[PDB]
């Protein structure tokens, strides 16, 4: 018997969700469509020191493009991550709607909210307006789906809060597609730094 | 093996085999995507 999670992955469309998911190579070769729903369901399994975990991440089929999503895709989420596009500020904006709908059917599941796209040079959305999480109990993470940047960090998060356990590790990086583009290590280490900053300071 | 250091069973929960949602032994229907039960 397995560790496993089911996983949504919420955010407007265009914010980088498929592309993200779609890293883990596995969990791409291994999917499974959900025709009543439209979802595809990733197996993304992490090894940890404990042993290997599961997260079944469910993506959509761009039907966020329209409106909300049905019931049935939130239904059972033991976790989720928020998406928003950092060159996009509308999608930032629409975070605190996606967190309503996610929250009036799974209660308050652990959440981490994503800024996908900062291998983007031209970044709208910059540290100090990011201030959601802070308000709801919520980690946040920069991320850099075609890169790769920070994409184990959502899940080592979610996994620690999960299980009860913050000593838990990833004893490896999941096989990933190679990057597509180059996140500058400079300019990581700038927006985590970036990122600190805010965080000490307040509303 | 594929287990997880401290894990519990739990008694007639299945797997959906559509969606992966772990559903309860008395729903004869996936609650999430309606599947029936295995
Ligand atoms: N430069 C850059 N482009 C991205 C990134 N992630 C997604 N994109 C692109 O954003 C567009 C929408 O991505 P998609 O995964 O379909 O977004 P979704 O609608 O949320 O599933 C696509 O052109 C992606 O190639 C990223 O991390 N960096
Ligand atoms: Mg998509
Ligand atoms: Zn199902």
């Amino acid at each position: 018997p397995q560790v496993q999670f089911k996983l949504v992955l919420v955010g407007d469309g265009g914010t980088g969700k498929t592309t993200f998911v779609k890293r883990h190579l596995t969990g791409e070769s291994e999917k499974k469509y959900v025709a009543t729903l439209g979802v595809e369901v990733h197996p993304l399994v992490f090894h940890t020191n404990r042993g290997p975990i599961k997260f079944n991440v469910w993506d959509t089929a761009g039907q966020e493009k329209f409106g909300g999503l049905r019931d049935g895709y939130y239904i059972q989420a033991q976790c989720a991550i928020i998406m928003f596009d950092v060159t996009s500020r509308v999608t930032y904006k629409n975070v605190p709607n996606w967190h309503r709908d996610l929250v009036r059917v799974c209660e308050n599941i652990p959440i981490v909210l994503c800024g996908n796209k900062v291998d983007i040079k031209d970044r709208k959305v910059k540290a100090k307006s990011i201030v959601f999480h802070r308000k709801k109990n919520l980690q946040y993470y920069d991320i850099s789906a075609k890169s790769n940047y920070n994409f184990e960090k959502p899940f080592l998060w979610l996994a620690r809060k999960l299980i009860g356990d913050p000593n838990l590790e990833f004893v490896a990086m999941p096989a990933l597609a190679p990057p597509e583009v180059v996140m500058d290590p400079a300019l990581a280490a700038q927006y985590e730094h970036d990122l600190e900053v805010a965080q000490t300071t307040a509303l | 093996g594929s287990g997880f250091e401290g894990m519990f069973i739990r008694k007639g929960q299945w797997d959906c085999s559509v969606c992966c949602v772990q559903n309860e032994s008395s729903s004869l229907k996936c609650v999430a995507c309606d599947a029936s039960k295995p």
